[PDB]
């Protein structure tokens, strides 16, 4: 995921356009010695296991919201002016993803709960269409 | 209008992790740092990105400290122990170095051998009063504190450049702002996968190798007005210091157990001479004039006095370094003897029994090398301690983190957070 | 953790299947989302024991997700299938199974037929896969 | 666990057509103490974990590609990328009737990354089209 | 009618898994160094309504894991400590003037390999094995006990083994079920089952006959045994009211130390400032009598038409006949024959011996040396349960004979883990519904 | 026409991965390890019309077996008595009744201030003289390898008997077996099958003859990386075994002493009756027919040359004799009487050693304790290790002398038919169906 940070400081809108195409492309004998020397092998295993756990937690979270298999996914939850009173022209222009992330860092749990409730309603509707 | 979830968002958070060591494609630093590094490595400059860096409280330094100690101990572990040599030594004058005889063990448990060896006075502790004539009884230093392990003669600790690399999911941010101090925002930040090559050089007062400042001389301290913090000075020009041990040593070896070879200095072919270093005088003088000027800027309306360190244990008052495996303790009092508004010869002592990393016990014995020893170093920085109208700055150090911090001051490790949420005009429908 | 790993998924034990299912549909999403570094995992065998525990938990999570994928149930918590229920597996009425019965009792009752049911689910998805290929 | 069962082999000796007709027929069914000595009593404890960890990473990488291509949850998935005769100019019937999967894999190995990039671009366009359904 | 797949089903199956240890975050203590994971304040506990579960106090893998963890922590704690192999020398001993303690002298090693030092030390007779027939008043030759069997490791005086409460916690994906039925006998169904993340705090107290500093029974005294008819199995009487026992070593010791080798210090008792006294314990007399009478009543109910006779253990080695325990680092072996002296349904003084060379868990080959502590030692504990062994056989005069048990440490830890079971969550289930997927 | 993605494609690629060891169900080694039970009635799936490229040399399964054998050996010896206290001067004399000497020495005891006088019988091959011998009635000697390193006593309660073991691939990998007989070890195999685990392989250690191995399905097969290059060892696989019976005809009385807390030292105390040399008996007619058949097969590869089987050149016993482990005793048999031909038993003299430097590792010596009574064992010779002399000048002859060296040519004799591959289930192919 290293190359993703190349979009840092891109006014978000440009960053969004850049990710639309680039994110998909970005996602797609001596070394064994230290694996048996002291505790270096254990530290490497902890690093690899933790990386797997974080990847799977993010994929699970996307699955819960009904966004699995997508890179950019629209939901049915409306935006609340309480979370941010900036217009979409400011959020998507003259604002970076780091600034936005800080701007709503304390509303993440509210949005996540709303996404979970929205998916419960959708899944129900799918069951009802049958 | 509507919430949209994005994956792959270029957002990161400060995080701690474990970095792996890699090097450019025996030497303990080459046995370890197994992963080859890329030639011409990638650096991606982040435009219009400001980030907060802190040279202190940088977990990369604590990791490097732990990794250096762990590697050192693992390298010495499979080596000859010198416990059998804690015997009474009978020492006489050769004509700082004494001719000591002792009854050493052999491969047979019912046989001992008479061994004559030369030892430095700093490695010998008296048991009784020292006579000028006849002989006196002494013992090896640290014998009453711990076992002494002989460094393996076929394993070298000579530092080579190493690179610390992030595991996948993490990235290293480098501050590219010249004349940047610690604890503060950096307005020119680039993202790298690995650090530049860092040499794990061990020294106590001068930083004998490493990167030079791209700009002017930079004075960095966690709290410059606090007189208990160590000030790290990064020079923009190096000063050449040439160190030597002018002693034509003849090295002998004996077995002290099955497969256990002990190496010691057998004789000196020529005259016995004191080891010394020669540092260029004009470069040193310009260096201290420039350092004094910057300190005066940091400490206005004060005279800057560079003095020798206060008396104390040799390990904390002298400039210590490893020159081809030999441990030099140079008395740099002639170098810090000046006030701000061809060679300088520094006498040096040599020790064979080294207590590393400020630990008690786990002493290491450094075998001697035959012939004379020379090495040349590029002094790149200074470790100064303020005493707290005249300010006094003295050489100081011994907390090894400050040497490694002097190289890692520009790197930060961050974690990538690929998820984010933003409003859109498009409903899921 | 990963998967249905929380006490909120263990409570409602002893409760009627219909009630546990109703609770599930309004709680599962909320539940799924939610110097030790020097002494432990160093100089001992706690490192291996904890890594084995974490790796095993990952393998069990992925195994269950693979089974949901194979059956065409990916991304859902309650997935309807096209396999008819066989009276040879259980002859109890819909109301008796969903009312006056817990999930532990039901799981015990049809344990012996679990693998048979799984094979049928796999076959059902293969037929659906062919239909997707054909309607193109 | 992934497509690791032994029964995935044996069709290697069959033509691509004959082996393909075994997928969607058998593939889903195929996908479906002393341990205190082997582990925690030597370096075997680490070697075994590395194998298990490595197997998981390979599994997840394959699943990630299926996700990226829009092929998640399927065993056979058709895409919107046309076949280029530059990669192989053997006829459809010749490829499916007179070749095995091993020989086929060798014939287009040098174009695999090219094809994968096209698959990514195809899914990218499809994702935009979904957004454009507003 | 149609198959429907449900994920997140409240179903579980019995499973074994490695548990992790946690303790109070608010703090040398081996147990505090391990179990470093802090526990939550006000931990979660949930009651499962209308749930019946079959529990089995025996064949509970949590006990085997606790047993191995305790042994592993003790073995690791002694790993870096001073070895006393250099002290396996001829030892010459005379009686101390003002049988149990002897004034021994030996030639110990020093920092230098060519020098020896003369060391005088006081040793307990139980730590010494004679080499030649002893003579009163003469310097008879002796050696340390267990020298021929194996090496003796000195416990580090900086390391503290004092028990603290610890909690065993399930890894993610598993849950610990607890039986809340106050009269549960340890086996069979329990009709009040709650789920916890971690067990309550358990103190790893080591004792042989009496269970100290444990939990009290919620109800009346509970008699638990794998099989009461089979007299081979040990019984674990849990008590609903503790009995106070105070133990002491009334000897004002002066402790000296010498170096054995580089960085290796050996600690030993140098002298005794006052007189020489026998160690002892005092158990409140009325509480002990009431407790034993109540136990006799419960046993009489379990063994009807019999006289319940409590007697002393049969003669044998101290480790299997006395009440052993660790009192502030020293190992006491108290003779409890004066307590189990009743016939049927102010304090009591128990003589105690003290040893410095301990063969923990009856493992032949791994002896440890317990350093002395200066001054005198006092401690006090709560007796919360008993380990009893029944002697049936002939059953003379239609009586049953009960004796103190011990010798297998898992019975002490089982006494706390009897109410916990570890299960695995199985969230994927199938049920018939009326909904079908569209073709 | 259109690209289709398939998962589960029957395609694999060569890969190097760790293979776990599994032994048949129902102390020791090779059983404490390799605990994993094998499947009863294991499956093998023949791949029809499949040709694969095999190479028995540069086979990572051999390197893994090599490292597992050494690692297990060292782990087995680790928790055992060290004999460092016995590196003392020995005073040895001729045994009352020069291969065995009666040596007196002062050994340690559990008390560090007391020593004990010990008499023991040692083989001359385990002792290095310090003084000129035959002086008076005794002379000073040292144990061999004392100067080089510590000698570790093998634990007497642990046996190294080579029970069969099986190597199994981890999930995602498969082992391909070559069924075609007469395969020379390299190149394509036209009949292969897929297995999860290998057959049972016995970790038997020998230097010249391969014992208790598999027999060739057909004829005698000569396998060599490069027959032209005389540096490479030639492995001969026989289709018929030759019976060899080996014995140590000496009724030993074994004594033991304590040399430290819990440290028991075992040594030969006495010999009941007279002293006789150890020997092996190899059936004469089976050996002669076997050697004639090997000579015939070599003649087919070295035409217009005389096939001369001769003895190894003189040197250390470890590289000139046939070494083997017979119930814990280490035999070094002189086979020059067997390789004595040019294309009723044959008795082979054998020497016995107690201090063994295994796998040519200088610095890790091991002491094999004696067994009381007499030792007899029997084995099946299933192959040979031959080294061609390869002198540039010879009178139109080729000389084949017995040679071993790496145990790695012993394990190649069993693993030559197996390859480890990784399954690559993801692939693409053209179709006529568009995603739409
Ligand atoms: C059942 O449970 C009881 C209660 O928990 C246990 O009894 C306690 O055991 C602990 C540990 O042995 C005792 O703590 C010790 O107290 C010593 C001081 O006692 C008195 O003296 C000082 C003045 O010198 C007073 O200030 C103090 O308040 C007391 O009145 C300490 O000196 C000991 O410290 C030693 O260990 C610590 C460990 O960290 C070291 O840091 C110290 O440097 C030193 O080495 C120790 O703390 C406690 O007093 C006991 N309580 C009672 C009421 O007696 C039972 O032992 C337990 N049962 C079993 C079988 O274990
Ligand atoms: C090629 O393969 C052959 C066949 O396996 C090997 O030869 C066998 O080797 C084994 C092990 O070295 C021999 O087994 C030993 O036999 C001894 C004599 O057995 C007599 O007494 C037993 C008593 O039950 C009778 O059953 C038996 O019939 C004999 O009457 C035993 O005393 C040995 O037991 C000792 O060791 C075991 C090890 O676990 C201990 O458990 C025992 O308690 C005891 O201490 C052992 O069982 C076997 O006899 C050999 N067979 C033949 C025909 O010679 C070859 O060695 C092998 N080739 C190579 C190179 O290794
Ligand atoms: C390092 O540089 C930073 C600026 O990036 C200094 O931080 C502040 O500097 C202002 C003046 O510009 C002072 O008024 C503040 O008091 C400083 N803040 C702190 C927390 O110190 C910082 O002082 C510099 N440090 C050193 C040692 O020079
Ligand atoms: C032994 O039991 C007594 C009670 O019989 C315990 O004493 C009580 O301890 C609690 C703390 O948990 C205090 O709040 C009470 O005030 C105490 N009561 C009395 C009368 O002392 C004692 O703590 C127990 N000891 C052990 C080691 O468990
Ligand atoms: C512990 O259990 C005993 C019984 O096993 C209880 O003793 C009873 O106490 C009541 C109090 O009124 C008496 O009437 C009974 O006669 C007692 N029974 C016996 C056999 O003595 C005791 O009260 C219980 N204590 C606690 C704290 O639960
Ligand atoms: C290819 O090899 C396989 C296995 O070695 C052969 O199959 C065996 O054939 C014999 C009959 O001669 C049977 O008794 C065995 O049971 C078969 N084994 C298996 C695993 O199938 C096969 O015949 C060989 N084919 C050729 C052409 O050589
Ligand atoms: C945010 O949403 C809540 C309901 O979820 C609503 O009550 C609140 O008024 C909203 N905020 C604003 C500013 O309207
Ligand atoms: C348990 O049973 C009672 C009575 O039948 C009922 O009221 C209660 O709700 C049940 N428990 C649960 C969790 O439903
Ligand atoms: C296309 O066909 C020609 C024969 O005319 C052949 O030489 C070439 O290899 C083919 N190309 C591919 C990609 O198969
Ligand atoms: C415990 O109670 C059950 C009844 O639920 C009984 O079957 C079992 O035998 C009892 N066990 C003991 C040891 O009393
Ligand atoms: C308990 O021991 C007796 C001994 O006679 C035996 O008959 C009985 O079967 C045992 N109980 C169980 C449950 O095994
Ligand atoms: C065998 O070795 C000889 C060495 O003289 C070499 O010339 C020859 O090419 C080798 N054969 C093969 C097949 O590599
Ligand atoms: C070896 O001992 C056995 C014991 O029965 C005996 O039969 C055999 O003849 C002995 N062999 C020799 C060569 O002494």
């Amino acid at each position: 995921s290293f190359g993703f940070l190349g979009a840092a400081g891109s006014t978000m809108g440009a960053a969004s356009i850049t990710l639309t195409v680039q994110a998909r492309q970005l996602l797609s004998e001596c070394q064994q010695h230290l694996l048996q020397d002291g505790h270096w092998g254990i530290k490497q295993l902890q690093t690899r296991v933790l990386a797997i756990e974080h990847y799977l937690k993010d994929q699970q979270l996307l699955g819960i919201w009904g966004c699995s298999g997508k890179l950019i996914c629209c939901t049915a939850v409306p935006w609340n002016s309480s979370w941010s009173n900036k217009s979409h022209d400011e959020i998507w222009g003259n604002m970076t993803w780091m600034q936005w992330d800080r701007e709503i860092s304390n509303y993440t749990n509210t949005i996540y709960r709303l996404l979970e409730d929205s998916q419960n309603q959708q899944e129900q509707n799918e069951k009802d269409l049958l | 209008l509507w919430v949209t979830v994005y994956y792959g968002v270029p957002v990161w958070k400060d995080a701690e992790t474990t970095l792996f060591c890699a090097s450019d494609a025996r030497n303990v630093w080459a046995t370890h740092c197994c992963v080859p590094t890329d030639p011409n490595p990638q650096e991606m400059v982040l435009e219009n990105v400001t980030e907060n860096f802190n040279m202190w409280k940088n977990d990369m330094v604590e990791q490097m400290h732990e990794d250096v100690i762990s590697l050192w101990d693992q390298s010495l572990k499979p080596c000859v122990k010198l416990t059998p040599l804690c015997v009474t030594l009978e020492c006489r004058q050769v004509n700082e170095i004494k001719n000591c005889s002792f009854n050493a063990t052999t491969e047979l448990r019912d046989k001992k051998q008479k061994v004559y060896a030369l030892f430095y006075r700093l490695d010998i502790v008296p048991l009784e009063e020292e006579r000028k004539g006849n002989s006196s009884k002494y013992r090896l230093i640290n014998c009453n504190t711990s076992a002494i392990t002989q460094a393996c003669p076929k394993v070298t600790f000579d530092p080579i450049p190493i690179h610390y690399c992030a595991p996948a999911g993490y990235a290293i941010l480098k501050c590219n702002n010249k004349t940047f101090n610690g604890t503060g925002p950096c307005n020119n930040v680039s993202t790298v996968q690995c650090t530049h090559g860092i040499k794990p050089v061990v020294s106590t007062q001068l930083l004998l190798n490493g990167s030079l400042a791209e700009g002017e001389i930079i004075i960095r301290s966690e709290n410059l007005t606090n007189n208990v913090k160590t000030i790290i000075v990064h020079l923009n020009e190096s000063v050449e210091i040439v160190c030597t041990r002018p002693n034509n040593n003849t090295v002998k070896s004996i077995r002290i157990g099955p497969g256990q070879w002990f190496y010691y200095t057998g004789d000196i072919i020529g005259n016995i001479r004191q080891a010394y270093c020669n540092i260029k005088k004009d470069d040193w003088i310009r260096t201290l004039q420039r350092v004094g000027k910057k300190l005066a800027e940091h400490f206005p309306r004060r005279i800057i006095n560079f003095t020798q360190p206060a008396g104390g244990d040799l390990e904390i008052t002298t400039h210590s370094f490893n020159c081809r495996g030999e441990f030099f303790y140079c008395n740099t009092s002639s170098l810090f003897n000046s006030t701000y508004n061809l060679d300088i010869t520094i006498p040096c002592r040599i020790k064979q029994i080294i207590n590393m990393w400020q630990r008690v016990g786990q002493a290491m014995y450094a075998p001697p090398i035959e012939g004379n020893i020379t090495c040349k170093s590029n002094i790149t920085g200074l470790l100064l301690v303020r005493d707290g109208e005249t300010e006094i700055f003295r050489p100081g150090g011994g907390d090894m983190r400050n040497n490694w911090r002097s190289e890692l001051y520009k790197y930060k490790v961050v974690e990538i957070k690929p998820l984010g949420i933003a409003p859109t005009r498009c409903k899921r429908r």
